[PDB]
RNA sequence: AAACUUUCAACAACGGAUCUCUUGGUUCUCGCAUCGAUGAAGAACGCAGCGAAAUGCGAUACGUAAUGUGAAUUGCAGAAUUCCGUGAAUCAUCGAAUCUUUGAACGCACAUUGCGCCCCUUGGUAUUCCAGGGGGCAUGCCUGUUUGAGCGUCAUUU
RNA sequence: GCGUUGGAUUGUUCACCCACUAAUAGGGAACGUGAGCUGGGUUUAGACCGUCGUGAGACAGGUUAGUUUUACCCUACUGAU
RNA sequence: CUCUUAAGGUAGCCAAAUGCCUCGUCAUCUAAUUAGUGACGCGCAUGAAUGGAUUAACGAGAUUCCCACUGUCCCUAUCUACUAUCUAGCGAAACCACAGCCAAGGGAACGGGCUUGGCAGAAUCAGCGGGGAAAGAAGACCCUGUUGAGCUUGACUCUAGU
RNA sequence: CGUGGAGGUCAGUGACGAAGCCUAGACCGUAAGGUCGGGUCGAACGGCCUCUAGUGCAGAUCUUGGUGGUAGUAGCAAAUAUUCAAAUGAGAACUUUGAAGACUGAAGUGGGGAAAGGUUCCACGUCAACAGCAGUUGGACGUGGGUUAGUCGAUCCUAAGAGAUGGGGAAGCUCCGUUUCAAAGGCCUGAUUUUAUGCAGGCCACCAUCGAAAGGGAAUCCGGUUAAGAUUCCGGAACCUGGAUAUGGAUUCUUCACGGUAACGUAACUGAAUGUGGAGACGUCGGCGCGAGCCCUGGGAGGAGUUAUCUUUUCUUCUUAACAGCUUAUCACCCCGGAAUUGGUUUAUCCGGAGAUGGGGUCUUAUGGCUGGAAGAGGCCAGCACCUUUGCUGGCUCCGGUGCGCUUGUGACGGCCCGUGAAAAUCCACAGGAAGGAAUAGUUUUCAUGCCAGGUCGUACUGAUAACCGCAGCAGGUCUCCAAGGUGAACAGCCUCUAGUUGAUAGAAUAAUGUAGAUAAGGGAAGUCGGCAAAAUAGAUCCGUAACUUCGGGAUAAGGAUUGGCUCUAAGGGUCGGGUACGAUCAACUUAGAACUGGUACGGACAAGGGGAAUCUGACUGUCUAAUUAAAACAUAGCAUUGCGAUGGUCAGAAAGUGAUGUUGACGCAAU
RNA sequence: AUGGUGAACUAUGCCUGAAUAGGGUGAAGCCAGAGGAAACUCUGGUGGAGGCUCGUAGCGGUUCUGACGUGCAAAUCGAUCGUCGAAUUUGGGUAUAGGGGCGAAAGACUAAUCGAACCAUCUAGUAGCUGGUUCCUGCCGAAGUUUCCCUCAGGAUAGCAG
RNA sequence: AUAUUGGCGAGAGACCGAUAGCGAACAAGUACAGUGAUGGAAAGAUGAAAAGAACUUUGAAAAGAGAGUGAAAAAGUACGU
């Protein structure tokens, strides 16, 4: 037959994100001489939406510490911050909501956002809105630091790589039922074109893995195989258990 | 509605007059020539297209200069001038 | 009933194509074409419109006089006065609990 | 169309000057053969494709 | 009995077979080796006393120069000095030129007759702004020239 | 020779009941009759269910939606010169 | 109690757009109902996100009944415009073995022609739909062919990828 | 037997007529065929022996061309509609002019444009073809004419995106990448007084380019003018950009202006690097406020129409551009003051000790006013002149009113979002203070005035029931601006003014059958698969409304009454002076009540829901099979499951220093 | 099969523009009033919410199974109808290209072409099947049977014939 | 010494004879179709010579009727047969 949607979404053709509203990309400061050895002070001088975002990200402003201007900055806006307020960055920064700091100078149980999966690398981990990461131990000999993600998961990661403390602002999003096909709409509309969903078993043969039958229906068992092959994965992909879950989960 | 009420929204080119070839195949959008290939280096031409290329090869056109080139062939690529005579 | 046409190739009501109705002197109806209107200079602090300051669209600031653009204060056609009272009163406070600051930890140098 | 290049105008041009009958003085001559002009075109029976 | 229909013939229609033509085609054979950055093949637009084409040509435009020939060209008009002649011709030949806008196409662009830079020169009271005339500036690579870079590296300073 | 009907349910033919009536007989005419109609059923392409099939799909099972072309010639026939 | 399974259909729902038998049986609506609805249920073959049951509101969705309405009908009639029709000008097409009156017989088992009978008189106009097994596409269905294609799958034989 | 070509031969036939074609004339042969005569014709051709093959037609739904019967037949019937007379002409249902009857009805059959076309525009000539009758007419035919810009567009900018370059893949055509893993380039002046431009500073590292005739954007208007052009020509009057610059003014001995408590004022009032701010620059809907034009309307001065009678009447002209001076504003802000008895305040409940109400000031110049432009223009009249170019002379062109009006603009606000609604060129400003500057005379071109220049291409017209696309002058399709009066809720329908049409073969009759439009006594779905079709209902005011429900609905549920004309009454507003109770006048349809009145009619045409009870089924709104299926199908919110922490999940690619998600990060992306 | 050409129709995304009579309904917020021992409950205004609703333009295309059905038209015309402020309509620009796209999913749509577009070439593709196969006369003159065959509409073999 | 459906120059044929031969004997890769790639025709012949019909007449004209030219209009730019 042909190939199915989920194959042509690579391309990104008509898929590609709907990027123009944008802000710009959210990052911490580059690591530099002063966030590693001090801390540096800016102020947010702005919250502001981000088209397709949840969270507002906040323009922060630095001086250059290499040349007389003024180096503005686009973080994730902590729950709490606000324009005016003092931003500290820095190894010898303090423990207040929206500072940033390493891993390795903040005690078990800081809570942080929009921290580096390596150092530098300006910020990778909870960054959409209401998440965070929880400080839960450090090994001072290899410098490292174990953190629990949004996800459940737990990781040990470098204990110079930044985070910013608090959490992401625009919490709770979620608890509201969009309730019509149109705010369904307006929501991809400033994503990317994935959005509604014909269902495969309504799709002929030619189609999808689904399609076809005198009545709707599957046909075979919808949990594919890990190495299953492009053109095969639709369904439950390498699904190690199925049905209602029941009772509580919680990483233990 | 897909026949001829719909030809009557056939307001728009794909292809206008191409530089090189001067015949109204430069796809606007693709930017290049269906007929003779421009801007690319090269000119379009197939082998399982006998026709197209007769319709193309040289001596098809004035051979501005090409023409002449077997009489000075043929005279040796003479230089100077003829001298005279008499009568 | 005396309609009306534009005046120009353009056949859309975009906003560089809005139309004023006027009466000439011929004593007929006659659309004229008309610019967008100028928004008023901001404040860099603020963000209100600052006042004594000319509104035109932005190159025809080139074609004004200077005192059009400027009111006679520090800061003047920039910053909006009850910004620029802010600016002063802080900067004196700042500089001026620098000295106390320094005067303290002199202080705590020698008593230690 | 009705805003022009000067391309279009150029061969537009080209165009109305090729328009006409016969010059009649040339079914006069030795071994003249052409009776009429075979390649008139009219702009309500033929397009000129630009 | 006509009209009508049908058959034959004669003259007239309709149509373009047939016969006879043939500056075309097709196949064979022989001889020869020459496109282009010294801008080719191709394209566009132009050019004649009176041309829409085909053929030719490029603002020097159905042609300029040169050479051979020896009196045309011809649809009409024309010149008339060109006829015992450096000399007619929509002649032949062709060695010298002109060769618009383009095209591998080369300052950058090009659905634009769009937009720079450099040199010489002319005009506007002008090294600087404007306008006219001429001449220039693509890319890869090779040999060479010049100016340079690197504690890659030698020696030489006091 | 002459008549042989009006209705409720069904796409129905058939069947079945109400009712009238003198009687509500049975048949043929390409199972008369679609360039005469209708298009409800059947029987293409949409679609739901049930049964079967790993599946595409199937079903003499049930459902819903689903373009009906032309006569001016000849004869026949009706009338008309 | 007994065979047997991985478990042996639970809450619900039903002759339901799912019930063969079937026009199921009982009730209701009607003069009369293979319709409709309410019931019943050993239900050929109902049933739980293969989602079951319930649901206000919404529907050019399928179905049944009532009121109003009415030419749908009993049962047809009449009127207007434009046609058809007749004239001047203008002027195609489909189709065409040859053609064009039947009865019967025989015959490739339904004749315009053949055999035997009926019969038969120029040239024609408007209508018409009986026939021309009229016309429109080298059967839609069915079979054959060592002819395909779309699609599926532990068919045969392979393959990108992994 | 016959055909095209070949070798031989008959010293074959022939312009005194070869070949070919015609011919119910002749003759030979069983036949394929052969021979003759006659007519037509015009240049070549044949017998016999032999050689050779693209060598013989009725068919192939054969190929190409031609031609019939059909047949003077189907037809030339949608878009309300035509008529009289003159003129022209060989010729007039169809051309032109006059008259009349109508239509489109400002959601136009009006006036312009985008795309597209390309001369169709305009004039003169003119009918063979073409405009399914005609033709003297035409978008036809012939011959000509016609498109004028510093200010309108393009050009500049950036958007999605396109795409060179150092590079990396690829046998390669080429694919990847776009600031990427590159030694990526140019400005400001100083140094020159061999001299023309080498070096001396310091920066700036932004690393192509194409991509909008609707986005961004320097700047022009009125009157006149042509057969056909006009924001482009002419007249007048402006403005912008670049380049030159001199005079005046301003500034300075306190060098780089004063004034004001302040918001801030101004005719000026030096300012490099660098930095920073603003503008460009931004959704949508609601009411409210204001502007413009349009609409309605009084007085007056003109011109026209009607006048048996009636009407101080009906109709119409009374206009003012860009640009410049003064002036003008909701908002906002300053000074004074110090608030409970809380006050101020919007239609909309917001504001005040973080300083209200009050009083007094400052600001933006949208917009408007008066004056300049400018009455000299334009508009409307009267009085003479004369084949003529066409003049000449006069007047008047004035003062008001109204508003939930209509369209458009705009402001201060308010509602909405898991939606919060471009970019760049370009212009200015401020912070800074490198520097450069006077008293025997300097500084100043962001003040005034003055000089020069502004190229290149487009510019006619149509924009559609005939200029575009549908084979065409096709009832189809194709983006937009302007928008009068009445009725009325209304941009509805119906009638009308301005403009524009009056195009669509015509004549005569009115059989059947039709198509489209109507009506029917009595019955009332008995018709039919089925109420298919049709009919019934309808506006507004008042009365009155059930089960059930997610409490929002269901609901215009259902069911009723009323409605014209004329004549009265009552209620609902503005503005003003009041020492520290009222008066006076001017200007609006709304709502309710009451009389009278008519063949009981009155939402009088137009316009305008049938309702009810249930079963099945999809929650809803939304979506599809263009051209037989609109549905119960798809979607959807909601529910649930799966994968994944980036050295990753899903997906792309022949490959890659390649790519989508990703400007992303589990409140995420991907998959059911 | 190979190499090319298409997103002027249409599907979907992106960028930039434009467009939508008049009504009905009366959500939050807000103001005033009334009851009550209290907790608290009520009335009248104001306000102007919604993939709300009546209905034009628009967009769509339900029924007549109406017209037309050699048309105005290779999809139209009339009536009647769906929706009409947003998951709205729509210009231009721009992206996606054929085992590919695009798909609120119909095997739809991808220029009157779609269960695999269009162009050229490989290609005079193969055909046990269907059609046709062109002058005369003279002499002779059949078979539908045997055997084997993915053989049963075909061959080979023998026979019959010259 | 070998190759050669291209190019330039030549000589030829038991070859085709205008539906044939190359698609094109001609203003043929033209005209015309298609957005594009591409597709792609029809169409030769008066006579030795234009001597291409002066002139008259009917007609609005085209033309007709005479005349005339020519070996022939039974060759009249519709043109050999
Ligand atoms: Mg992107
Ligand atoms: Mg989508
Ligand atoms: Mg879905
Ligand atoms: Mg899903
Ligand atoms: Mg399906
Ligand atoms: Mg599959
Ligand atoms: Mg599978
Ligand atoms: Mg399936
Ligand atoms: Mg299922
Ligand atoms: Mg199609
Ligand atoms: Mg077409
Ligand atoms: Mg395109
Ligand atoms: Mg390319
Ligand atoms: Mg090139
Ligand atoms: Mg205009
Ligand atoms: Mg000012
Ligand atoms: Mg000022
Ligand atoms: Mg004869
Ligand atoms: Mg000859
Ligand atoms: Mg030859
Ligand atoms: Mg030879
Ligand atoms: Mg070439
Ligand atoms: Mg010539
Ligand atoms: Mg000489
Ligand atoms: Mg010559
Ligand atoms: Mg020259
Ligand atoms: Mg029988
Ligand atoms: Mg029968
Ligand atoms: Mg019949
Ligand atoms: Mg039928
Ligand atoms: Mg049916
Ligand atoms: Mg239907
Ligand atoms: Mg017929
Ligand atoms: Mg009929
Ligand atoms: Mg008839
Ligand atoms: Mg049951
Ligand atoms: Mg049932
Ligand atoms: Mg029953
Ligand atoms: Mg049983
Ligand atoms: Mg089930
Ligand atoms: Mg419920
Ligand atoms: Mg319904
Ligand atoms: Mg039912
Ligand atoms: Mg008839
Ligand atoms: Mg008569
Ligand atoms: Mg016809
Ligand atoms: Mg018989
Ligand atoms: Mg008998
Ligand atoms: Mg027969
Ligand atoms: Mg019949
Ligand atoms: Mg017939
Ligand atoms: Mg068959
Ligand atoms: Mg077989
Ligand atoms: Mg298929
Ligand atoms: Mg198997
Ligand atoms: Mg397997
Ligand atoms: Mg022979
Ligand atoms: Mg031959
Ligand atoms: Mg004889
Ligand atoms: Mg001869
Ligand atoms: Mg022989
Ligand atoms: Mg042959
Ligand atoms: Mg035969
Ligand atoms: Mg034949
Ligand atoms: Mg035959
Ligand atoms: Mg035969
Ligand atoms: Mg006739
Ligand atoms: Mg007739
Ligand atoms: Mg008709
Ligand atoms: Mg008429
Ligand atoms: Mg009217
Ligand atoms: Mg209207
Ligand atoms: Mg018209
Ligand atoms: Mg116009
Ligand atoms: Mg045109
Ligand atoms: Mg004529
Ligand atoms: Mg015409
Ligand atoms: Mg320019
Ligand atoms: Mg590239
Ligand atoms: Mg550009
Ligand atoms: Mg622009
Ligand atoms: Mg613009
Ligand atoms: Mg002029
Ligand atoms: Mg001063
Ligand atoms: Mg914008
Ligand atoms: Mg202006
Ligand atoms: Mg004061
Ligand atoms: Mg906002
Ligand atoms: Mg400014
Ligand atoms: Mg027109
Ligand atoms: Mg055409
Ligand atoms: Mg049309
Ligand atoms: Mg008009
Ligand atoms: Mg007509
Ligand atoms: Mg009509
Ligand atoms: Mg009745
Ligand atoms: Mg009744
Ligand atoms: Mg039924
Ligand atoms: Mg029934
Ligand atoms: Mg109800
Ligand atoms: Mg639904
Ligand atoms: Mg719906
Ligand atoms: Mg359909
Ligand atoms: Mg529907
Ligand atoms: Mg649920
Ligand atoms: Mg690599
Ligand atoms: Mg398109
Ligand atoms: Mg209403
Ligand atoms: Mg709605
Ligand atoms: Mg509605
Ligand atoms: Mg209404
Ligand atoms: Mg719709
Ligand atoms: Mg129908
Ligand atoms: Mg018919
Ligand atoms: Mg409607
Ligand atoms: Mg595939
Ligand atoms: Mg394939
Ligand atoms: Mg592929
Ligand atoms: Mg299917
Ligand atoms: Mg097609
Ligand atoms: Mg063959
Ligand atoms: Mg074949
Ligand atoms: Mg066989
Ligand atoms: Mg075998
Ligand atoms: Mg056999
Ligand atoms: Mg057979
Ligand atoms: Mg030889
Ligand atoms: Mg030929
Ligand atoms: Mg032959
Ligand atoms: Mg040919
Ligand atoms: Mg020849
Ligand atoms: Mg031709
Ligand atoms: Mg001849
Ligand atoms: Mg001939
Ligand atoms: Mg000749
Ligand atoms: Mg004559
Ligand atoms: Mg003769
Ligand atoms: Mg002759
Ligand atoms: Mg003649
Ligand atoms: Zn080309």
């Amino acid at each position: 037959g042909r190939v199915i949607r989920n194959q042509r979404k690579g391309a990104g053709s008509i898929f590609t994100s709907h990027t123009r509203l944008r802000q710009g990309a959210a990052k911490l400061r580059t690591l530099d001489y002063a966030e590693r050895h001090g801390y540096i002070r800016g102020i947010v001088k702005q919250i502001v939406h981000d088209s397709g975002r949840g969270a507002p990200l906040a323009k922060v402003v630095f001086r250059d510490p290499y040349k007389y201007r003024l180096r503005e900055e686009i973080f994730i806006a902590n729950e709490g911050v606000h324009t005016g307020q003092f931003i500290y960055a820095g190894k010898k920064a303090s423990l207040n909501v929206g500072n940033v700091l390493p891993l390795g100078s903040v005690p078990e149980g800081t809570i942080v956002s929009n921290v580096e999966e390596k150092p530098g690398d300006r910020g990778a981990l909870a960054r959409a809105s209401g998440n965070y990461v929880i400080i839960i131990g450090h090994n001072p000999d290899e410098n490292k630091t174990r953190v629990r993600l949004p996800s459940g998961a737990k990781k040990v990661i470098s204990s110079d790589a930044r985070g910013v403390i608090g959490v992401i602002a625009g919490g709770g999003r979620v608890d509201k039922p969009l309730l019509k096909a149109g705010r369904a709409f307006h929501k991809y509309r400033l994503k990317r074109n994935s959005w509604p969903k014909t269902r495969g078993v309504a799709m002929n043969p030619v189609d999808h893995p689904h399609g076809g039958g005198n009545h709707q229906h599957i046909g075979k068992a919808s949990t594919i195989s890990r190495g299953a092959v492009s053109g095969q994965k639709a369904g439950l992909i390498a699904a190690r258990r199925t049905g209602l879950l029941r009772g509580s989960q919680k990483t233990q | 509605g897909k026949g001829t009420p719909s030809f009557g929204k056939r307001h728009n080119k794909s292809h206008t007059l191409c530089n090189r070839c001067g015949r109204r195949s430069f796809h606007v959008q693709k930017k290049t020539c269906s007929s003779c290939g421009y801007p690319a280096a090269k000119t379009r031409s197939y082998n399982w297209g006998a026709k197209a290329k007769r319709r193309h090869t040289t001596g098809t056109g004035r051979m501005r200069y090409l023409k002449h080139v077997s009489r000075r062939f043929k005279n040796g690529f003479q230089t100077g001038s003829a001298s005279k005579a008499s009568a | 009933a005396q309609r009306v046409t534009f005046r120009r190739r353009n056949p859309y009501n975009t906003r560089s194509n809005k139309i004023k109705v006027v009466k000439t002197p011929g004593g007929i109806l006659r659309a004229q074409h008309v610019k967008k209107l100028a928004t008023r200079p901001k404040c860099g602090d603020c963000g209100s419109a600052l006042q004594g300051i000319s509104t035109l669209r932005p190159r025809q600031y080139a074609t004004v006089s200077k005192t059009h653009k400027t009111v006679s204060r520090a800061y003047g056609g920039s910053r909006c006065a009850n910004c620029v009272k802010e600016r002063i009163i802080r900067a004196f406070l700042i500089e001026e609990q620098k000295i106390v600051k320094k005067v303290v930890k002199e202080q705590t140098e020698a008593a230690k | 169309a009705a805003q022009k290049s000067f391309r279009i105008k150029q061969k537009m041009a080209k165009a109305k000057k090729q328009n006409r009958p016969l010059p009649q003085w040339i079914r006069l001559r030795t071994n003249n053969t052409i009776r009429y002009n075979a390649k008139r075109r009219n702009w309500r029976r033929t397009k000129m494709n630009i």
